[PDB]
């Protein structure tokens, strides 16, 4: 029966254009097909619909540089001046006797945005952590594009891998993105070293931020 | 048009749960309803739909004999009832009309054998901006909520994904920038709300 198949990732550059393509299993050759768009951490919102036709319409708030088309069992989106703002997922899905059908989502990379350094912010344990007998170190890190970053712990000078959890980066409102770390300790271990540093590594550079008891 | 989901939360495996989807701005009755879910970090995946009114319903083969769709064309309401859960039904429960197509917001359910526990909350700080926050510590399962001074404050908010632990228990922060020169005497709290264990937490945050 009828299938979807959306290529896994694509990219195009700032201001420039792109076209993503779900293609339709054979023995559906006449479906509409409509493309749904997906933000890190958000729910799909509609962006449109194509029949193969190569017409479309359009939901409410899409701007005109989104558009539609079809070609055989291909059925196309056009993005154009692409902005920040569309570094995002999107699935195609269709609808045939009662059943519903997505495509797997394309990844869109939006290719030459400026690097963007991440802002780093550290925590130590709060006072009311430690009469309750933890510790926590809470380290925040924002606004950086590419959205990738390594995170490594320091206890003074030497490595820490006990006790680290680091999330993995999520994209912001503001199109650059954001992930944390924390570094669990027992009060006695926090207040055994001189400092304890939280390093963000991001395109080959290393910011630091360090607390001490 | 609104599509507003209810219902989801933490359910053991083999157990039972209804959603329900509250839906204004158009003739309900007209139009064929959908559910859709999406597990953690995968794909949309349908679940089931139910045409307008309600003579004809489809599920997807997942689901089939254990999910229930059904709809209320005057209370305007879609549900979903969920029953012999498992653990790879876990996922955001989205309602949609696909003919203008429209989401609901999604919500959270999850089937898991552990159990509910309400977070930790500590204030984080401020060491001409000073960042602030608030620790989330140790809860089960998503979501919380935080806003600040009740939602007055709402200008430099930044409240980060939550990080899952290997003992099974979420933690996230909520950090605010604001000016340095407020520290002494404007007040900051946190409002942390964790809905699946009633938890209800204001935090004060103080200078040290």
């Amino acid at each position: 029966q009828l299938v979807l198949t959306q290529s896994p990732s694509a990219s195009a550059s700032l201001g420039a254009s792109v076209r993503l393509t779900c293609t339709l299993s054979s023995g559906h050759s006449s479906y509409v097909i409509a493309w749904h768009q997906q933000q890190s951490e958000k729910g799909p919102r509609y962006l449109m619909k194509v029949n193969s036709d190569g017409s479309h319409s359009k939901g409410d708030g899409i701007p005109d540089r989104f558009s539609g088309s079809s070609s055989g069992a291909e059925r196309y989106l056009t993005i154009s001046s692409l902005q920040s703002e569309d570094e995002a997922d999107y699935y195609c899905q269709t609808w045939g006797a009662g059943i519903l059908v997505f495509g797997g989502g394309t990844k869109l990379t939006v290719l030459s945005q400026p690097k963007a350094a991440p802002s780093v912010t550290l925590f130590p344990p709060s006072s009311e952590e430690l009469q309750a007998n933890k510790a926590t170190l809470v380290c925040l890190i924002s606004d950086f594009y590419p959205g990738a970053v390594t995170v490594a712990w320091k206890a003074d000078s030497s490595p820490v891998k006990a006790g680290v959890e680091t999330t993995t980066p999520s994209k912001q409102s503001n199109n650059k993105y954001a992930a944390s770390s924390y570094l669990s300790l027992t009060p006695e271990q926090w207040k055994s070293h001189r400092s304890y540093s939280c390093q963000v590594t991001h395109e080959g550079s290393t910011v630091e931020k360090t607390v001490a008891p | 048009v609104q599509l507003l989901e209810s219902g989801g939360g933490l359910v053991q495996p083999g157990g039972s749960l209804r959603l329900s989807c509250a839906a204004s701005g158009f003739t309900f009755s007209t139009y064929a309803m959908s559910w859709v879910r999406q597990a953690p970090g995968k794909g949309l995946e349908w679940v089931s739909g139910i045409s307008g009114s309600g003579g004809s319903t489809y599920y997807a083969d997942s689901v089939k004999g254990r999910f229930t769709t059904s709809r209320d064309n005057s209370k305007n309401t879609l549900y979903l009832q969920m029953n012999s859960l498992r653990a790879e039904d876990t996922a955001v429960y989205y309602c949609a009309k696909f003919s203008r197509d429209y989401w609901g917001q999604g919500t959270l359910v999850t089937v898991s054998s552990a159990s509910t526990k309400g977070p930790s909350v500590f204030p984080l700080a401020p060491s001409g901006t000073a960042a602030l926050g608030c620790l989330v510590k140790d809860y089960f399962p998503e979501p919380v909520t935080v806003s600040w001074n009740s939602g007055a404050l709402t200008s430099g908010v930044h409240t980060f994904p939550a990080v899952l632990q290997s003992s099974g228990l979420y933690s996230l922060s909520s950090v605010v920038t604001v000016p340095s020169s407020s520290l002494g005497t404007q007040t900051y709290i946190c409002n942390v709300n964790h809905k699946p264990s009633n938890t209800k937490v204001d935090k004060k945050v103080e200078p040290k």
